DNA sequence: GCTCTAGCACCGCTTAAACGCACGTACGCGCTGTCCCCCGCGTTTTAACCGCCAAGGGGATTACTCCCTAGTCTCCAGGCACG
């Protein structure tokens, strides 16, 4: 029998791991096509600095982990683990917006 | 030239990695349809704001320096390309 | 006959300008006059911050046996000071991370 | 050569030089002080001009920054950093 | 028997009055006379003008509600109609204090 | 002239009526104790800055003027007060 | 001799003030110069969103089957506005209560 | 012998008779009108300053300001405010 | 025809007399030459030891609520800290009493 | 007629309105104070002259002391002192 | 330094607020079943990353020259004080 190791326990492995790490967690130019894809539904052939790029993907992850930590708060409030769209419309009402 | 669906492009495990990130054990499947859509929600919010100051410097590049000045706006001031 | 040019962050016994600081109250058009004391105050509250957070780094670089700081480093330093995370609640770092605070009910029995 | 683009360079090394003289400098922890450098200062001079406008003072003098360090600070950093100001003002008195 | 509602018909209806009222939900001295015993707390022999106490009392009843539609909202979340005070410390760390 | 323990004169149905505005059905005999610690929690930050901009002003009796720049510095700025 | 005294905000056809705003500016210090047409634009901005809250101000007092506005007409015009929200979401208000919102499951049955 | 106070007394009372002829007006609105108009004044300002030196502007323009309106003033009011400028300082430059 | 007077204690930015402490090191006969540094470094050191006990007895005052300090006041200062407990273990306080220490075994029940 | 005995009185007053300007002060405590500035300066001055005699050096200088507290003076006491006469030198010979 | 005015201090009725007890009903939630749904891991694909090369759009700088804007003197007229 090949090893097998329980669920959730990989999860706090890569729980562990990624809040040791620094690095980013998204792919940059799949990030990259969809900045310059949405510029275009503002303003048609906006160019974009590298930096500029990773400046929104920064900011962007910043505001994503800030709701993620929300919604584990709005999670474990509910007697639950498995986070739902009801938790992430209950942070960003509560953010008041 | 056109680019239709690159929301997709930011792939459901890349989101495993952001809410492993955010501290999140367990995911439901409807979560990453909807953290596509508040991510792109949040990308107008952040991108009008920059493409305004873009277009206030008669400029066609967006700068980094404009994504800091935006995110400060909102009371999400961004270290790190300040200066 | 002109005296010697000694500088005023000296005169502060400091370290941050008090000729830049100066410079950027005055430029960055907040009143129309400017207080002697206002530069100095100011750079002086500056370097105190400055002091303290690079404090914190660097036992945080040599609890991680690392010489050369980081973000991850400062990041680390600012969220274990309970004032410094309400000065600095609404600003992210860049390449930072968040250091490790997990709730309990789901970490493993 | 090209034209000098300012910060807060030599300051932040020569502070580390005083509080750490074994450990290093990134370019990225170095950019993130120079923000935050921008961030407070930013946040002390407007909070000064607000008192300017808000007694109708044309003036703004170490008294204002010591209300608004009052404001914005908290407490234990608060009276701290009221504390090295007014030993910085007294020294700047004696010059 | 005599008249009486079942729980929460009274408890509509309050609802109900003081969304349509205008007028102040609490009392004036005791307020004034707390604001003066947090201002000797800080500072001995502060004064106070009747609007300033009505100002102070506005900004608490603005706060205070504020707060229990952030807090009711929590409580719809964890599926009670019986608010604790978990949903008040926990919204008032989504709201970044 | 000093006082103790005037916070119990933000009585319990106040916070009640205070709820009721709110719209909360029930609430719980637990409530009305944080409630007053965070009522006590904000007017502390209210008045520390209210007082702060007095004690700038060289004054001893404070106007609802400084009241409403410390709910402007807070944010949570009120109208109807001569802001 | 001189030419007629002539009023600014009438000459844009506006009433809100282009004299107050633009003395209000220079006097406020958010720059050293001011563009002409800026307190001009910003008077007809400040009268547009005056224009329209009173509209709706009108309209609650209307509603309300009374003549003069009161505050609390005021809060349930500007709750019930979504974008003045967007405005103004922050903004406590004297006297305007709360805009009538019973939840779901508040309802009864 | 008493002080003069700035408000926005006849002017909101004017755009108010402009809107609704046939209405009233209380103090306690009158009180919230002048504090709405100050708070979204300075917000204006304060953004137009910023963007000002955002883009080492050391004037303040219509232009910046109309950047402004798309900043802070949201979606349709926007562009309804910025019709209201465009057409305002057009009659006002042919005035 | 002369420079005007500056303590070295205010180019040391010190309100403990260097001078003093220079000439009672001098006349302390500890050595014949003196390094220059040694004397300012000396009273920077007890500047932060007096500080530190201003500190702790101000403090004390306080929580017994007496505005002026009390040799009472600098016996709880000291001996309620850990180092200066070790800095002066050979010290006789006069009217400073004892601290409050009863052991565990004292107490009744 | 009297002679002058000398003290450490205003500089122990200084500190104390420094550190807490409305804590007053006791005669007694203040010969406390003198006692123990005495004591200390002593404890370091004897050290000191033991080092000189020690390495040989017919001098005390600034590293001599900076030996001495880490040798009598504890850790973060020692330290915390280590920098405040690090920083006090600095502004000496700037000076 | 003056002054004058509303807050501070003190005074006297009036039931509304508070409060407290008691009946009553609903409220939260644990056990446990039950159903279900997404993580772990293996495998396969595929473009991300790398790394390598061409090209040009515009960011940024320098200069020019002119548009504009605060300031000031002065004058008058509508908003504020007052009723």
């Amino acid at each position: 029998k090949p090893h097998r190791y329980r669920p959730g326990t990989v999860a706090l492995r890569e729980i562990r791991r990624y809040q040791k790490s620094t690095e980013l967690l998204i792919r940059k130019l799949p990030f990259q096509r969809l900045v310059r894809e949405i510029a275009q539904d503002f303003k048609t052939d906006l160019r974009f600095q590298s930096s500029a790029v990773m400046a929104l993907q920064e900011a962007s992850e910043a505001y994503l982990v800030g709701l993620f930590e929300d919604t584990n708060l709005a999670a474990i409030h509910a007697k639950r683990v498995t986070i739902m769209p009801k938790d992430i419309q209950l942070a960003r009402r509560i953010r008041g917006e | 030239k056109v680019l239709r669906d690159n929301i997709q492009g930011i792939t459901k495990p890349a989101i495993r990695r952001l809410a492993r990130r955010g501290g999140v054990k367990r995911i439901s499947g409807l979560i990453y349809e909807e953290t596509r859509g508040v991510l792109k929600v949040f990308l107008e919010n952040v991108i009008r704001d920059a493409v305004t100051y873009t277009e206030h410097a008669k400029r066609k590049t967006v700068t980094a320096m404009d994504v800091v000045y935006a995110l400060k706006r909102q009371g999400r001031t961004l270290y790190g390309f300040g200066g | 006959a002109r005296a010697k040019a000694k500088t005023r962050s000296s005169r502060a016994g400091l370290q941050f300008p008090v000729g830049r600081v100066h410079r950027l109250l005055r430029k960055g058009n907040y009143s129309e006059r400017v207080g002697a004391g206002a530069p100095v105050y100011l750079a002086a509250v500056l370097e105190y911050l400055t002091a303290e957070i690079l404090e914190l780094a660097g036992n945080a670089a040599r609890d991680n046996k690392k010489t050369r700081i980081i973000p991850r480093h400062l990041q680390l330093a600012i969220r274990n000071d309970e004032e410094l995370n309400k000065l600095l609640g609404r600003v992210t770092i860049a390449q930072g991370g968040v250091l490790p605070n997990i709730q309990a009910v789901l970490l493993p029995k | 050569k090209r034209s000098r683009k300012e910060s807060y360079s030599v300051y932040v090394y020569k502070v580390l030089k005083q509080v750490h003289p074994d450990t290093g400098i990134s370019s990225k922890a170095m950019g993130i002080m120079n923000s935050f450098v921008n961030d407070i200062f930013e946040r002390i001079a407007g909070e000064a001009s607000r008192l300017a406008h808000y007694n109708k003072r044309s003036t703004i003098t170490s008294r204002e920054i010591q209300t608004a360090v009052r404001l914005l600070l908290p407490g234990e950093l608060a009276k701290h950093a009221v504390s090295e100001g007014t030993k910085a003002v007294t020294k700047y008195t004696s010059a």
